[PDB]
C-alpha cells in the first residue's frame, strides 16, 4: 500500500490530467487543477475538495500539499 | 519540493529523476 | 495534348536563345515593381498618414529586417536588407500576376497563356538562385577572407562531417532554385489540365486552384526571402 | 474561346471570394495602421504643446 | 519486336509515377509533422502565435521542397524523356 | 523538349532582377529606413516630453 | 501488340501509384495534425477558436499535394504523355 | 498478345495501388486521430462532446481521400481509361 | 500468352498489393490506439471502462478501411474486372 | 509459353506483397503497442496486471490482420484463383 | 521459353518482397521498443529488472512476425509453389 | 527489341525509385527536425538562434542524403551505366 | 533469351528490394533508439554508463535483422535459389 | 530474341534504385529523429551542447553506416553486376 498525507489509490486532476496513483508510482510532483478533488480509496473512498493543492508522489508517500465551489461540487458528487 | 525542482529546473526566476506533469519551470513559477 | 514547356516569341541573339514569354513577363513584373517604388517615392512620408503602399513597403521591411537582425546584425549585414525584400516582392508579383484571366484557346483545343509566371522557366529561377549563391558566398569571403571562408564552409559545424558539408553546400542553390520552379511550374500545368473541362464544368476547379495558388506564391515569396538571409547569416560568422 | 470564357468566370468567383472575405480585413489593418500612426503624430504634438504650456507657466 | 520509344515511355511513365507518389507521401507526412508542432505550441501558449509561423514556415520550405524538386524531375521523364531516342 | 536546359535568357532575366534590386537598393529601402527611424524618434521624443513636461511642472512648484 | 498498349498500361500504373502515394500523404498528415488539433483542444477548450488557424494552414498544404498527385493521375490516365 | 489484355492488366495493377495507399493512409490517420481523441478522454472526462467535433473533422479529411481513391479504382478496372 | 492469363496475373499482383496496403494501415492503426489506450489506463487506471466507447470507434475506422480492401481483393481474385 | 507460369508468377508476386504489408503492419503496430505498454509498467508497476487486458487486444488486433493475410497469401500460393 | 524460369523469377520476387517487409517491420518495432525501454531506464535506473520484462514480450511479439516471413521465404525460394 | 530500349527504361525506373525514397526521407525527416525546432521555439522564445546551430547540421544531413540520390539518379538516367 | 537472364534479373530485383527493406529498417530503428539514447542523455548525464546498455541491445536487435537481410541478399544475388 | 545483358542490366538497375531508395528513406527518416532528439536536448540544456553530441553522433554513425553500406552495394549491382553472361 502507499501513506497519503493508508490507501490502496488516490484519483486526482491535475493541470495535465486526471491522474491516478498507485503503491509504487514513479516519483512525481504535479500542481492540482485549480478546481481540483481528490479520492482516496482505502481497503469507503474519501472524498475531498482540494483547491490549488500540489500532488507530490514518492518512493513510499504520496503528499497533497469559483474554482473552489466547482472543486466543492465535484468532491460531493454534483461536478 | 523546491529544492527539487530548483535541482532539475532552470535557476532564473525573476538517482531516480522527479517527473513533473508540466515542465519544470512552470510548477517552479507556482 | 498538354504543350509543357513551348515557349513562345522565341528569338536570337549572340548565338544564345531567348524566351520572350519569360522575358516579357520578367518585365512586366519588374515594370510593377518599379512603378510601386516610385509611388513609395512619390508619397513617402514622415509626417502625414502613410498611405497603402508606405505600409505594405514597410510591412515588408520590417519583416525583413527583423529576421536579419535576429540572424545576424543589421550592421553587419545591411546589405541583406535591400536583396532580400525586393527578392520577396519580385516572386510575389511574378506569381500573383498569374491570377489574372489571361487563359484562351490555341486553336486546337490546347490552352495558351498570354502570360505566364516566370518562375516556371527555369532560366528565371537559377537566375534568381545563383544571384543569391554568389551573393552570399562572396560576402562570406569578405567576413572570414578568401582563403578562410573555405576552410569554415568545408569544416562546417563539425570538421569531421566534412563531405557532407560539401554537398549540403552544393544543395544550396539547386534547392533553392527547384523548389521554386515546382511550386509554379505544376500550377502552370494544373491550370492547362482544368483547361481540358468544359467551360460550365472549367470555371469551378479553376477558380479554387487559383485562389490556393495565391497563398502558394505569397508563401513561396516568403520562403524565398526567408532562406537567403539565413544562408546570408550563416556564411556570414566568426 | 470556351475555355475562356470558363476561366473568366472563374476569375470572377476569385474576385468575388477575395471582395467578400479577404477585402475587408485587411483594409481594417491597414485603417488600424493609419490610425495608430496618426495617434502617435497626434501625441507628439500635444507633448509638443504641453511642453511650451509647461514652460510658459514656470518662467 | 516492338517499338523502341514505347517501352521507353512506358519506363518513363513507371518512373514518373513513382517519383511522385514518393514526393506525395513525404511532403504530406513533414506537412502534417511540422503542423502538429505548429498546433501544439500554439496551443501550450497563445502569445507565441507570432513567433512561430517564421521556423515553421522554414520547415516547410526544407520539407515541401523536396515534393516540388521531384515533381520537377518527374516532368522531365515524363514531358522530355531521357533517351527517348 | 528539355526544359530543364539552362537559355540565354538566364542572363537577360538576371538584367531585369538586378535592375529592379537597384531600384529597391536606392528609392524603397533608404527612405523607409528613415522613416521609420524617425518614427522611433518621434515616439521616444513624445515619451520623454511627457516625463520632462510634469517633472518641470512638479519643480516650478 | 500495339505499342499503345504498352503505353496506357505504363500510365495506368504510374497514376495508380501517384494516387497510392498521394492517399498516404493526405491520410497520415490529415491524422497528424488533426491529433494535434485534437490534444489542443482537449488540453483547453478555449484555444478551439485559435488552433482552427494553424490547423487549416496545415491541411491547405497537405491536402494541396494530394489533389495536385489528383490532377497528375489525370495527366497521366486521360491524356497520356507521349501516347504516340 | 489482345491489347485489352495489357491495358485491363494495367489497371488493375493501379487499382491495386490505388487501394493500397489509401488503406495505408486511412488507417494511418484514423488511428493516430483517434489517439489523441482517446488521450484527452482519458485526461479529461468531460472533454468528450468538445471532442467529438474536431475528431470527426480530421475523420473526415481522413476519410476524404480515401474515398477519393476508392472512386477512382472503381474507374480504373470497371471504365479503364484509355481501353482500346 | 492466352489473354486471360495476363489479365489474372495483373488482378493477383493488384490483389496482393490491396491487401499490402490495407494490413500497414490497419496495423499501425490499431497499434497507435493500442498505445494511447494502454497509457490511458497506466496514466488513470480507474478510467479503463470509459476508455473503450472512444477506443473501438477508432479500432472500427480502422479495420472497416482494411476490411473493404479485403472485399475488394475479391473482386479481384474472383471475379477479375475486365477479364475476358 | 504457358500461361500458367505467368499466373503463378503473378501469384507469387502477389503473395510477396501480402507478406511484406502483414509483416510491416504486425512488426511496427506491436512495436508501438509494446512502447506503450514498456511505458506504463515503468510509470505505474502495480497497474501492470490492468495493462496486460488492453494489451492484448491490441496485439490480438494486429496479429490478427496479419494472419489474415496468411490465410489468403497461401491460397495465392497454394489455390491460385483462376488458374488454369 | 522455360516457365520456370519466370515461376522462379516471380518466387525470387516474391520472397524480396516478403523480406524486405519483415526486415521495414522488425527493425523499427524493435526501434520503438527499445525508444520506451530506454526513456524507462533513464527515468528509474533500478527499474530495468522489470522493463526487460514486457520488452522481450514486444520484441517477442516482433521478431516472431519477422522469422515467419523468413520461413516463407524459405518456401519461396527454395521450395516454390506451383513451380513444374 | 533494342537493348538500349530495356536498358534505359529499366534505368528510368530506378531512378524513380531512387528519387521516391530520397523525397520520403528528406521529406519526413525535415518534418521532424522542423517539429523539434518549433516546439523549442514554442517553449524558448530566444533560443532561436541557439537551435539553429543544432537544427542546419541535423538538416545537413538530410538534405545530403537526398542529393545524394539526386546524383546518382543522373548517373542513372543521364549517363546509364552499363548501357550498350 | 536465356532462362538464366530472366532468373538473374528476378533475383537481382530481389536483393534489391531486400536491401531497400533492411535499411529502412534499420535506419529508422536506430534513429528511434538513439533519439532515446540522446533525450535520456540530456535528462541525466550522469546515467549515459547504463543507459548505453539498452541501447546496445536494441541496437542489437535492429543491426541484426539488417545484417541477416545481407545475407539473405547474397544468396539471392551471387547463388541464386532455382537457378538453371 | 533479346539480349540476355539487356535484361540483366535492367534488373541490377532497378535493384539498385531500390536499395538506394530504401537506404535514402532510412538514413533521411533516421537523422531527421536523431536530430529531433539533439535539438530537444539543446532547448532542455543549453550547456548540454557539448554532451549530447557524443551519443548524437553515435547515433548517426549508426544510421548512415547503413546507408553507405547499401550506396556499396549498389555500386556493385549497377557498375560490376553479379551474373552478368
Amino acid at each position: 500500500d502507499l501513506n497519503v498525507e493508508p490507501a490502496t489509490f488516490v484519483f486526482t486532476r491535475t493541470t495535465a490530467g486526471e491522474i491516478g496513483i498507485l503503491p509504487r508510482h514513479i516519483p512525481l510532483v504535479a500542481q492540482l487543477v485549480d478546481d481540483a478533488m481528490v479520492r482516496v480509496e482505502r481497503e469507503d473512498d474519501l472524498r475531498i475538495a482540494v483547491d490549488g493543492g500540489f500532488l507530490s508522489v514518492t518512493e513510499e508517500t504520496v503528499r497533497i500539499l469559483a474554482a473552489w465551489g466547482r472543486a466543492r461540487l465535484r468532491a460531493l458528487g454534483q461536478i | 519540493m523546491l529544492t527539487e525542482l530548483a535541482g532539475a529546473s532552470a535557476l532564473d526566476h525573476p538517482r531516480t529523476l522527479y517527473s513533473f506533469e508540466p515542465d519544470p519551470e512552470t510548477l517552479f513559477d507556482a | 495534348a498538354i504543350h509543357v514547356g513551348h515557349h513562345t516569341l522565341v528569338f536570337e541573339l549572340f548565338g544564345m536563345t531567348f524566351n520572350g514569354d519569360t522575358i516579357l513577363a520578367t518585365a512586366v513584373t519588374a515594370v510593377i515593381v518599379i512603378a510601386l517604388a516610385f509611388y513609395l517615392r512619390a508619397k513617402v512620408t514622415s509626417t502625414g498618414v502613410p498611405s497603402g503602399v508606405q505600409l505594405f513597403w514597410e510591412a515588408l521591411t520590417i519583416q525583413m529586417r527583423q529576421q536579419i537582425e535576429g540572424s545576424i546584425g543589421m550592421k553587419i549585414a545591411p546589405f541583406v536588407l535591400p536583396l532580400s525584400v525586393t527578392i520577396f516582392v519580385f516572386i510575389l508579383i511574378s506569381n500573383w500576376l498569374a491570377v489574372l484571366p489571361l487563359q484562351y484557346g490555341g486553336a486546337d483545343g490546347a490552352a495558351a497563356e498570354l502570360y505566364k509566371a516566370p518562375a516556371s522557366d527555369i532560366n528565371f529561377v537559377l537566375a534568381l538562385a545563383l544571384f543569391v549563391f554568389v551573393c552570399y558566398h562572396a560576402a562570406g569571403i569578405w567576413r572570414r577572407g578568401i582563403v578562410g571562408h573555405p576552410i569554415k564552409v568545408v569544416k562546417g559545424h563539425v570538421a569531421f562531417l566534412a563531405p557532407i558539408n560539401i554537398v549540403e553546400e552544393l544543395a544550396k542553390p539547386i534547392s533553392l532554385a527547384l523548389r521554386l520552379f515546382g511550386n509554379i511550374f505544376a500550377g502552370g500545368i494544373l491550370v492547362a489540365l482544368i483547361a481540358m473541362f468544359p467551360w460550365y464544368i472549367q470555371w469551378f476547379p479553376n477558380a479554387v486552384w487559383k485562389t490556393f495558388d495565391l497563398f502558394v506564391g505569397l508563401i513561396q515569396a516568403f520562403i524565398f526571402s526567408l532562406l537567403t538571409i539565413l544562408y546570408f547569416s550563416q556564411s556570414m560568422e566568426l | 474561346m470556351s475555355i475562356f470564357i470558363g476561366q473568366l468566370i472563374g476569375f470572377a468567383v476569385i474576385a468575388f471570394i477575395i471582395v467578400k472575405w479577404v477585402v475587408p480585413p485587411v483594409r481594417t489593418l491597414m485603417r488600424n495602421q493609419q490610425e495608430a500612426v496618426r495617434a502617435a503624430l497626434a501625441e507628439s504634438a500635444e507633448a509638443a504643446k504641453k511642453l511650451a504650456d509647461a514652460d510658459a507657466m514656470h518662467a | 519486336d516492338l517499338d523502341p520509344n514505347a517501352i521507353i515511355t512506358a519506363g518513363a511513365l513507371i518512373g514518373g509515377g513513382l517519383i511522385m507518389g514518393g514526393g506525395a507521401i513525404g511532403a504530406g507526412i513533414g506537412d502534417g509533422i511540422a503542423g502538429n508542432a505548429l498546433i501544439s505550441g500554439i496551443a501550450r501558449q497563445p502569445e507565441a502565435q507570432g513567433r512561430l509561423f517564421t521556423p515553421f514556415f522554414i520547415t516547410v520550405g526544407l520539407v515541401e521542397a523536396a515534393y516540388f524538386i521531384n515533381l520537377a524531375f518527374m516532368a522531365l521523364f515524363v514531358f522530355a524523356t531521357p533517351g527517348l531516342q | 523538349s528539355n526544359f530543364l536546359i539552362p537559355n540565354g535568357t538566364f542572363f537577360a532575366v538576371l538584367i531585369i532582377f538586378l535592375i529592379v534590386l537597384g531600384v529597391i537598393s536606392k528609392w524603397v529601402v533608404p527612405p523607409i529606413s528613415k522613416v521609420l527611424a524617425e518614427r522611433e524618434a518621434m515616439l521616444a521624443k513624445t515619451a520623454a516630453d511627457n516625463r520632462k513636461s510634469a517633472e518641470q511642472v512638479a519643480a516650478a512648484q
